[PDB]
RNA sequence: AUAUAUAUAUAUAUAUA
């Protein structure tokens, strides 16, 4: 829950980045 | 040294299929295109003047792109709904036009084109030195227009006008909207973001550039509680066990493997052995509290119905059950087993306290031994308690666009335990007349473990009905209570490992496992009315082209397929069948109605300019002059199909009846055979003047079958050989038979220019709560739907 | 030597746990298909292994007939 | 004709005849073979006709 | 009860089996009690619904 | 003039009794907003509102007001509000000096003489009672407010 | 026939802190619109004249 | 110089520097 949560927020902030 | 003697094990493939539960469903991967969407295709032919002679020029056509279309009526219907499923899955969500811009390798400043194949059209009019000046004119001044400050874009195009029409609604009706922090928070339900123990938090901001793809979260049209009582158990029993993933572990029972080695190194220093000041029982263990605190509020939040398992000769269990009625609603628990709890309260606990006689109790009496003992009782305080228990029931309000099933508001209060434990005492204080003493004494010392922990049952009270009240803010689809097939067993023995071992440490569901219980609640709900649109959307398609031999078994097979939760092979005909006779009656979703009239209006523009399918023959044995074209030279062409009795060989080949055409063929009556013919080409002149084209209809008498049936179609022309007798002799070509066909259109090129629109730049982002980061307030002080807090008690 | 064999292994921990389920599951299927022609109603079906039985009882008397036309 | 694994799975768990008040007979689905329901095709045919 | 379409469907057949085989009988078809009767059992005819 | 986000845990109250200096010098649209409001909506809902006994703060979160604003109008002592009427009014002021613009702060921080209005507004939540909280936890984060 | 983007690609190169691949292509349109607004230095414009 | 699976009951025996 934790790791996959984390690993969907850098999945998100990327397509910012 | 070795030596293998292998026999052959017969192959046995059961019949069955995956099922994931509701926790890993994918998310339907976004669909953008890279192409346009392009079934026309301009093409060269050679041009033939009035006289038939070839011209030194040629000339453009619109011709299909793989013009497979199959023969008779009924197949071209079958590829229609065909060509229906493949524009559907072309059919993008956003479409960029950066993406899919090439270069004009020739024009006034260097600008680009929508597509490669649209530039590979336009230089090919440009090398060919047979083309106009003014198209070559007209392909240099095709450049691009764009505009920053409103971010959209002007490509040019060369489409069929049927292409365009499909291109355009692709670009006007997309699935974005905008994006920003204000609409970030409008996504956490209402019930979480307007909660005082939950803190939301977020660093980055979002531009003005940033969109998402909203979810269609409507209600199930389908009542899939109504009548499917086979459906309804297996999409609960997926609900119920990821309604138990996310309901919190009790702070007395976990603790981390580490903590017990630094709670074991100080625990002959710091001697603290009864603080959890508790009367021991034989039966009571932690991991049934905890067991006991997931199947109370998963089997509310999914409306499964528990069945109560207990003994009959434990008088503690039976005790912690008037607990368990008087908060859970009755209708819950199921009749067969809450009505044998229900009596064995009453001739145990409650009757022998009165000395009133035992109840005589019949199976299947219509009143619940609770219904019938509050009348036939006579004290005040334990009859206003079974006046809470017979009238406990669900208020079904609806909140925020989802009905959803709140409890009494004196069950969040607490104060029902006040009514239970003002009930269990007068009941306490009662003399047991009929029964002897140590009856009286085994439950007033039973009686009294429940009565002292009033403060500890005032709050287990609070804290069920506040889990199950924020839980429920993160569910999305519509839950209704209807009694499941199946049921879910709930010791009764593990209440009371629940009743009298929980103590002043709130367990609140933590912000991280609700977004959680959120995400997996849209992405199923919205895994559904995307399975609807889409199997509602081929039935109403099959019904509207016609199509009256396609059993509709197979397109509810893959809807029940889609949603990954259910078998399909335990799942009969009888469950699939019903289930079309409700995706009829449903409208079809906008994207798909507004894109099957662009396909209805024109299955004849695109069935009648293709080869190797005729739309029928004509017969008219008398010689008349066929019309000059300029593909074909000379043509026996019909573009309309007038003047002649017409026979249906869709319905020729459907009936089997040939009595009336071989009646009809013999006589020589003029005749408009009516269907889809693969037509040959017979481009000799000597061919048409030995009359082969009536010697080809007479296979229908001696022969049934009519779809070995091949028209001629005549073409005279320079090309052709013996083609001296049109230029010496006077004469125009006269044929018998014409077949009904129609001429195809030309590639006009400054009529076929069109200027796609889109923008510029999105950033089309997946879900939004990985943006938002929230935190629980310290559970000493968490706050319910009153302003005092929960675990209260000292 | 080595035989190729794909059936049961007796000798595993399954060895009588699924013996009891697999031939309990057999003859609840053919007491199914032999109630085409003679129609009961079954009481016990008791497992264990291999050998098993299973009372059927009838609407008749039982005859010298309906014994051979089941055992058949 | 609808397979058999498919209808008794419905069958059994819509009438759900295990989980009863009465234990004193083994209570399961019988005779929803393909080969009786084959066979009242023919019967209920052939015995009005003749 | 739910398995309505399908048998309307199913008696519009057993009629017509009956309807267009009748049609082949020469025979009269005369109706009185018969001795042995041929049995049918409703095991088998929940099979078939 | 990069803009701050806030970052912090709830339950350390410690690390949020500093967050009630750090909006009273750095000025509060420094912060992106929807972190400046989640970090004063977490100082009122568990230090400053529970100090008075009032109720907790529900607050929307598309309101044109930050939850300090609420705050210094609805609470009733006046030396915790005189401190509530500061950090809802420390914004850059926006000078023009030798040619070039700069975002300058007023002359009652630059000389630090506001954190004395700070420390008649924090201390005084160390007197009052907290009238629901228990004791122990009362006189932990009383006791925590007095380390600063 | 000249791409003014690519006046605007090294005009970011040159300014050492952006690179020239993550900027949108949204900006790089405004930025090629707001540079021909302005008027050129009078040195750069005696010596084109 | 040394091969004997698993389950179910039942009985006998045993625990210690």
């Amino acid at each position: 829950l934790k790791t996959k949560e984390e690993h969907q927020k850098e999945v998100q902030y990327e397509i910012l980045q | 040294q070795y030596e293998i003697l292998q026999k052959t094990i017969p192959t046995f493939e059961p019949k069955e299929s995956i099922l994931k539960k509701l926790e890993d469903i994918k998310p339907e991967q976004v669909k953008k295109q890279t192409k346009l969407f392009r079934i026309f295709e301009p093409r060269q032919l050679p041009v033939y003047r009035a006289n038939g002679e070839k011209e030194l020029r040629n000339r453009w056509y619109w011709k299909l792109k793989r013009d497979t279309l199959p023969d008779g009526d009924y197949d071209v219907r079958e590829y229609f709904l065909n060509l229906y499923d493949q524009v559907l899955t072309e059919m993008p969500d956003y479409l960029l036009l950066k993406d899919m811009a090439v270069e004009n390798k020739n024009s006034r400043d260097a600008g680009k084109v929508v597509d490669s194949e649209t530039a590979a059209i336009c230089d090919a009019i440009f090398q060919d030195e047979e083309t106009e000046g003014v198209v070559r004119r007209f392909i240099a001044e095709m450049r691009q227009r764009v505009q920053a400050d409103r971010n959209v874009v002007n490509y040019p195009s060369i489409l069929h006008p049927i292409d365009h029409a499909f291109n355009e609604y692709f670009l006007q009706h997309q699935l974005v909207e905008p994006l920003n922090n204000d609409i970030i928070f409008n996504y956490i339900p209402e019930r979480i973001r307007n909660d005082v123990n939950y803190i939301l938090n977020m660093d980055r901001n979002l531009p003005s550039t940033a969109r998402y793809i909203r979810p269609n979260l409507l209600q199930d049209r389908l009542n899939l509680h109504d009548n499917f009582e086979s459906l309804w158990d297996t999409i609960t029993t997926s609900n119920y066990i990821l309604a138990r993933s996310v309901v919190p572990d009790l702070k007395e029972l976990v603790s981390t493997e580490a903590q017990i080695q630094k709670m074991s190194q100080d625990l002959q220093l710091e001697a603290l052995t009864i603080q959890s000041e508790t009367q021991f029982l034989t039966g009571i263990n932690s991991q049934a509290a905890n067991d006991c605190f997931k199947t109370l509020i998963a089997a509310m939040l999914s409306q499964r119905t528990m069945s109560l398992d207990f003994v009959t000769t434990n008088y503690m269990s039976l005790i912690s059950g008037m607990w368990l009625l008087t908060v859970v609603p009755n209708d819950m628990f199921i009749r067969e087993s809450l009505v044998a709890c229900q009596l064995a309260i009453i001739n145990t606990i409650i009757y022998p306290a009165f000395g009133m006689q035992r109840m005589h109790y019949r199976n299947g009496d219509p009143q619940t031994p609770f219904q019938i003992a509050e009348q036939q009782i006579q004290n005040f305080q334990v009859a206003n308690w079974l006046h809470f228990v017979n009238n406990n029931q669900f208020r079904q309000v609806v909140i925020d666009g989802v009905l959803n099933q709140v409890l009494n508001d004196n069950i969040r209060n607490g104060h029902v335990v006040n009514q239970l434990m003002e009930a269990l005492m007068q009941l306490s204080r009662q003399q047991f007349p009929t029964m002897p003493v140590d009856y009286k004494r085994s439950i007033q010392r039973g009686i009294l473990l429940l009565s002292n922990r009033l403060g500890q049952l005032v709050d287990l009270t609070r804290l069920l009905a506040y889990n199950y009240e924020t839980l429920m803010a993160c569910i999305t689809m519509n839950m209704q209570h209807v009694q499941t097939l199946t049921t879910e067993k709930l010791q009764l023995t593990s209440v009371t490992s629940l009743c009298m071992l929980i103590g002043n440490a709130t367990v609140i569901p933590s912000p991280q496992t609700l977004f959680h219980y959120y995400n997996v609640n849209v992405n199923f709900h919205s895994n559904y009315n995307e399975r609807i649109n889409d199997a509602v959307a081929i039935i109403t398609a099959a019904n509207r082209l016609n199509l009256y031999q396609k059993k509709m078994k197979s397109i509810v097979e893959d809807f029940l397929k889609r949603l990954q939760i259910f078998d399909i092979s335990r799942v009969p005909d009888d469950q699939m069948y019903r289930l079309r006779d409700r995706l009829r009656l449903l409208p079809v979703e906008i994207r798909r109605l507004d894109i099957f009239n662009l396909i209805l209006m024109n299955m004849e523009q695109i069935e009648r300019a293709s080869d190797k399918i005729a739309q029928g023959v004509i017969i008219a044995y008398r010689d008349m002059q066929l019309e000059r074209d300029e593909m074909y030279g000379y043509v026996n062409i019909a573009r309309n199909l007038d003047g002649f009795q017409q026979i249906n060989l869709e319905e020729l080949m459907r009936t089997g009846d040939y009595a009336q055409i071989t009646n009809m063929l013999l006589n020589n009556q003029p005749v408009a055979l009516v269907g889809a013919l693969p037509f040959i080409t017979d481009s000799s002149v000597i061919s048409l003047v030995a009359k082969l084209d009536a010697t080809v209809f007479a296979q229908i008498v001696k022969l049934r079958k009519v779809d070995t049936l091949k028209p001629i179609l005549y073409k005279i022309n320079s090309d052709s050989n013996d083609f001296y007798l049109v230029a010496n002799y006077d004469w125009v070509p006269t044929s018998t038979t014409k077949v009904y066909k129609q001429i195809p259109q030309q590639f006009d090129f400054r009529a076929s220019m069109h200027m796609l629109t889109s923008n510029l730049t999105f950033t089309v982002y997946s879900d939004l709560l990985a943006f938002v980061s929230a935190d629980t307030v310290e559970p000493i002080n968490a706050v319910a739907f009153d302003n005092m807090r929960i675990m209260n008690e000292l | 030597k080595k035989i190729q064999y794909g059936a049961v292994a007796s000798g595993e921990k399954q060895t009588k746990a699924a013996n009891s389920i697999a031939n309990l599951a057999l003859i609840k299927t053919v007491l199914s298909r032999i109630s085409n022609k003679y129609s009961f109603a079954t009481k016990i079906i008791r497992v264990d292994g291999d050998d098993n039985y299973a009372v059927l009882q009838f609407n008749t008397e039982v005859t010298k007939q309906m014994v051979q036309d089941v055992s058949n």
